RNA sequence: GAACGAAAGUCGGAGGUUCGAAGACGAUCAGAUACCGUCGUAGUUCCGACCAUAAACGAUGCCGACCGGCGAUGCGGCGGCGUUAUUCCCAUGACCCGCCGGGCAGCUUCCGGGAAACCAAAGUCUUUGGGUUCCGGGGGGAGUAUGGUUGCAAAGCUGAAAC
């Protein structure tokens, strides 16, 4: 029950109703800065868990100072997840900030075949590679009806990634879930980033959608 | 105690159970 | 101090595609080596390529496109059997569509799809996805 | 010790920001400007924050300010410039400068109408 | 860990520098390593240049220079108050001024 | 093309303003641009590969839709003096100096913009909207010598930076071709003033010396 | 990517590069659209018919773009003979 | 401004002190706060004239 | 399996400048045989042999390819009516500019690696395979004990187990 109070610009489009869906935005690869907009574009994609929230430590000049480092899992089922790291003073304010930079981070995940072509992708295109600090994280396509074979938090961040198929190879301190979770988020977002066989052809070259309707941005703007 | 005056006591104790063999061969 | 000259131009291969360049220079020349850019030519991964013929040995330049991930040489060069294959299916290919395996068979230098239809098999030189 | 603290100093820029037609170069009347157009409590804070404005006043008055720019200031930028002397836009007609232009003059089809010898050693850096 | 690239002293081509005695403490220290500089003063402090120049046969045609090879070493080098302790964007640098 | 090729007048001004000279560093990019040396270390930049990206930088600009989504960036006080009359004058959005870093990746501050096109003029003295340049998804025109790096740059203009003369010359010339694709300014009409704004005014020392001889 | 049905399944298809003829990635901001319009006759009319070049983030890192977007125009003629 | 109470807490281990202290919001109408603004709050108006110039 | 291998140490021949293990004193110190000072043996020198060890370091095996730039240095080669040296064409000399071959190097960098420091190698490693040699599997026990082997000896090489 609050206004949007309007801001840059891709949220203004998005007001003024002129980009139809998400996909829109990550053919172009513009950047987010609001967390309302995926939540427009999106109505079912708050399911989320909080992963863990550990205290890391300040000493200052007599006792040590506490805050507290939350890790919050977003995504909606159809392979689209976030990931948010957030530090704060406060339980909930940490939860919230981790929430809202989840909502920022969050991206979409490309879903392939083992080998037939019957429909409904379940499973990773190819083996990709994952690394943050140590961890290395590799995801094998998998066939129909596997499941996944990893450990607790990647099996819940790849069912809500809308992968029910795949396998897991983890290498390096897995203890750590701040570069586990994120080596495991690489791993996932270089999905699309993999060069495929079946992309051949020079692309359509859409216009861009400020070039598109770039009059209402103006008499927003203006 | 350095390992440098680590090795050379353990050294003296060694040349010492040497000459203990010679005596008692 | 020179061997495995088909690793020696698919390391020059590798670093053209991560440097991002065009062509690319590579000093040996062997048969083996021209069949195995010949069959990535035939799969479309690379493109058109010159070989400079020196009178010693010469220098083959091919154009790149852009699209090679990761090309490398098995350094071995194992004897592999038939109903063996799913084992460098499995450890090679990073899925079941996509990427080849260069089999040398005993009718020349064949693909791992050729090989299966054949119904030959042989030695492996290396991979290219 | 007129070293006055950062909300006097943005107080006094927010009313320069704001209001400056309201504004002139005279501390008495500038102090009851302020009282009209905000609400200080302290007498002392007044005095300070009109002798700001006073100042600000004296060094727009007489050149550019960097810290605001009004519309107004902003028509001044652009009146300050217009007046465009003739001199030494372009020179007479004989330009000399270099051999290696010459011969880039003479492979790229243009004019190379004057002569150009100068030849310099290699006494660089 | 590493805290200097050239491991304090300047030998990467050889293998051994020979070790020249210190000047405070008088510690062999090989050259390249040791802190070699020259001290060029005149031989008289310039407040007592004057009462020789005022004192002097001569009608001011001789005025000598002290020039003197200074090689101290860097464990009392700092006490001496010569190669002071500076940053880790600071060891970057080169000849003060 | 065939109309847009240089003409007499236009060397004439640019061998008058003296901009084939350069730097005495090179760049392993430069190396296209750069035609041949010259003792006591200049380089001598040429003239027609710099005005086909010239040609270029001002098919972009006129490529925009709208004017507010070009920025135009200087630092330096040779071309403070010029970006405040150019954008100003046809088609962009000034901002001069201080840059103050957090102009596009922050909103907390009111001075923020979204541009869909940059123009700077030094990259080593504009370093900092070069690194901005990412977060935005901005291209970047630049006023390049021969000693400037080139990351996040994506069309270079050979010159040199140093000249004021050279610096509101190519500004000049650059809205003066800007203005006839637009269709303000007809191809067979000068330009009604002569480009002394865009280069240069020494402060009121000579300035009103001068003006007291010329009384 | 289709399926043995023939249906459109991937939810997009993403901008290959024109100079690298690499994917690029979703959250790769480093990445460039650059848009050149065509010029008409000897009038020289202004065209709202445009072309776009399309530049990835390590050639926009490297510094290869600038190279690229003229030996990528060169092709098209118009950026030179 | 501040509303400070200092109170003690008689436990088994000893005595406890709390000290609470409340800064009072600015409420120039009500009982609730203290209607004196702050000195450190300089408190501007906007911009109020408009158009309408000559004729 | 073998040749050299710093310094110190051992066995012969010559002397003995300086320094100087030990040793002797004089000082500080509650306590000093040490740090400060004085004398001074072996040694530090050379010629014959032995010992084969170090933070013997770049704490980074050797050979071969690729993957950025820049300013420099040294060693050869090439070009430059450029500059200066003999008496004067004839030739090397010195400076200046650029290139080439391997070398000791330095600065920057998102090319990438790695935990980071940092590295054009410590990169081309889950997108994992150029050839080859030697070594590591928690810290101690312990590079110790017992064997074999070299040495005049000090010791060197190989080198476990219980707990
Ligand atoms: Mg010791
Ligand atoms: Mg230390
Ligand atoms: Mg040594
Ligand atoms: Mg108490
Ligand atoms: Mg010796
Ligand atoms: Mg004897
Ligand atoms: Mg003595
Ligand atoms: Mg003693
Ligand atoms: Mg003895
Ligand atoms: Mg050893
Ligand atoms: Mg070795
Ligand atoms: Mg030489
Ligand atoms: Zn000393």
């Amino acid at each position: 029950d609050k206004e949007w109070m309007p801001v840059t610009k891709l949220g203004r489009l998005v007001k003024d109703m002129k980009i139809k869906s998400l996909e829109e935005i990550y053919l172009f690869s513009l950047p987010i800065k609001e967390s309302e907009i995926i939540d427009f574009f999106l109505g079912a994609s708050l399911k989320d868990e909080v992963l863990k929230i550990m205290p890391v430590q300040k000493q200052t000049r007599a006792g040590q100072r506490t805050r507290f480092k939350a890790f919050v899992a977003i995504g909606d089922y159809n392979g689209h997840v976030g990931l948010g790291v957030k530090c704060s003073k406060e339980v909930a304010t940490a939860i919230r900030g981790a929430i809202i930079l989840a909502k920022l981070s969050i991206v979409p995940v490309r879903r392939g075949y083992w080998g037939n072509k019957i429909g409904k992708p379940h499973t990773v295109p190819c083996k990709v590679t994952g690394r943050c600090g140590s961890v290395l994280v590799r995801l094998i396509p998998a066939p129909r009806g596997t499941g996944i074979v990893s450990a607790p938090v990647p099996k819940k961040l790849l069912m809500m990634a809308g992968i029910d198929d795949c396998y897991t190879s983890a290498r390096g301190c897995t203890a750590t879930l701040g570069n586990f979770a994120k080596a495991t988020f690489d791993a996932i977002s270089k999905t699309y980033s993999y060069l495929t066989p079946d992309l051949w052809k020079e692309t359509v070259f859409t216009k861009s959608p400020y070039q598109e309707f770039t009059d209402h941005l103006v008499k927003t703007h203006t | 105690m350095r390992a440098k005056w680590r090795k050379k006591r353990m050294r003296r104790l060694k040349r010492k159970r040497r000459k203990m063999r010679q005596r008692s061969k | 101090v020179r061997m495995n000259v088909l690793a020696d131009a698919l390391k020059s291969i590798n670093n053209a595609e991560k440097r991002g360049k065009r062509q690319v220079l590579i000093r040996p020349c062997s048969k083996v080596i021209v069949r195995f850019l010949t069959v990535m030519m035939k799969h479309g991964y690379i493109g058109e390529f010159e070989i400079i013929d020196d009178h010693r040995a010469g220098k083959i330049v091919v154009n790149l496109t852009g699209r090679l991930n990761k090309c490398g040489v098995i350094s071995p060069r194992f004897d592999v059997q038939l109903k063996d294959l799913e084992k460098w299916q499995n450890n090679l290919l990073p899925s079941r569509q996509f990427g080849f395996i260069v089999l040398t068979t005993s009718a020349g230098i064949m693909d791992h799809e050729e090989a299966r239809r054949k119904h030959t098999g042989g030695k492996i030189l290396g991979f290219f996805f | 010790g007129r070293v006055r603290t950062k909300t006097v100093k943005k107080a006094a820029r927010v009313i320069i920001e704001k209001y400056y037609t309201r504004l002139g170069n005279d501390f008495h009347t500038n102090k009851r400007v302020c009282e009209e157009i905000a609400i200080i409590p302290s007498k002392k804070l007044r005095n300070k924050i009109a002798g700001y404005v006073t100042h600000l006043m004296k060094r727009i008055q007489r050149g550019p300010v960097r810290g605001i720019s009004i519309k107004l200031q902003e028509e001044e930028r652009e009146r300050r410039d217009n007046y465009v002397p003739e001199v030494s836009a372009l020179d007479q007609e004989i330009i000399e400068v270099d051999p290696d232009t010459k011969e880039m003059l003479k492979l790229l089809d243009f004019g190379s109408l004057s002569n150009l010898q100068v030849t310099q050693p290699t006494v660089g850096m | 860990t590493k805290k200097r690239r050239n491991n304090g002293r300047a030998k990467k081509g050889r293998g051994h520098v020979q070790p020249i005695r210190c000047t405070n403490c008088a510690r062999c220290v090989p050259k390249d390593k040791a802190i070699k500089k020259f001290v060029i003063r005149n031989i008289v402090e310039a407040a007592a240049v004057r009462d020789i120049s005022e004192a002097s046969v001569f009608d001011a045609y001789v005025l000598p220079k002290l020039y003197v090879k200074l090689h101290y070493c860097v464990s009392c080098a700092i006490h001496s108050k010569v190669v002071r302790n500076r940053s880790r964007e600071a060891r970057k640098d080169r000849t003060p001024p | 093309l065939d109309v847009l090729q240089m003409k007499e007048e236009d060397v004439l001004k640019f061998l008058a303003a003296g901009t084939h000279l350069g730097g005495t560093n090179l760049d392993f990019q430069m190396e296209q641009y750069i035609y041949k040396r010259k003792s006591d270390g200049i380089y001598i930049i040429n003239l027609k590969r710099t005005w086909e990206k010239l040609l270029l930088a001002a098919r972009a600009i006129v490529a925009i839709e709208n004017p507010a989504d070009v920025s135009v960036i200087s630092s330096r006080n040779t071309g403070q003096r010029a970006v405040l009359k150019f954008a100003a004058a046809t088609g962009a959005t000034p901002i001069a100096g201080r840059f103050t870093p957090g102009t596009f990746t922050n909103q907390i501050q009111a001075a923020f913009r979204e541009p869909r096109l940059l123009v700077v003029t030094d990259p080593r003295a504009d370093h900092q909207p070069l690194t901005e340049a990412s977060y935005v998804n901005l291209p970047t025109i630049a006023l390049c010598n021969t000693d400037s790096p080139l990351r996040y740059v994506d069309i270079a203009i050979p010159c040199n930076n140093k000249g004021a003369h050279s610096v509101g010359l190519m500004w000049w010339m650059l809205a003066r071709e800007v203005l006839r694709m637009r269709g303000t300014i007809s191809r067979e009409h000068p330009w009604e003033v002569m480009p002394d704004l865009y280069f240069y005014r020494d402060p009121e020392e000579i300035e009103k010396e001068e003006q007291a001889a010329a009384e | 990517m289709q399926n043995d049905a023939g249906e459109f399944v991937d939810l997009y298809v993403p901008r290959k590069c024109s100079a690298s003829n690499r994917i690029i990635g979703a959250k790769d901001h480093a990445s460039i659209q650059m848009n050149v319009a065509e010029v008409d006759k000897v009038t020289g009319r202004f065209n709202g018919q445009f072309k776009t070049y399309a530049i990835c983030g390590a050639i926009r890192r490297m510094g290869e773009s600038d190279d690229s977007i003229l030996r990528l125009a060169k092709a098209d003629g118009i950026v030179s003979k | 401004y501040v509303d400070t109470a200092v109170r003690h807490v008689l436990l088994r281990q000893g005595v406890l002190g709390i000290k609470v202290k409340i800064m009072l919001p600015w409420d120039p109408t009500g009982k609730i706060g203290p209607k004196k603004p702050l000195p450190d709050h300089v408190s501007i108006v906007e911009p109020k004239d408009e158009i309408l110039p000559t004729t």
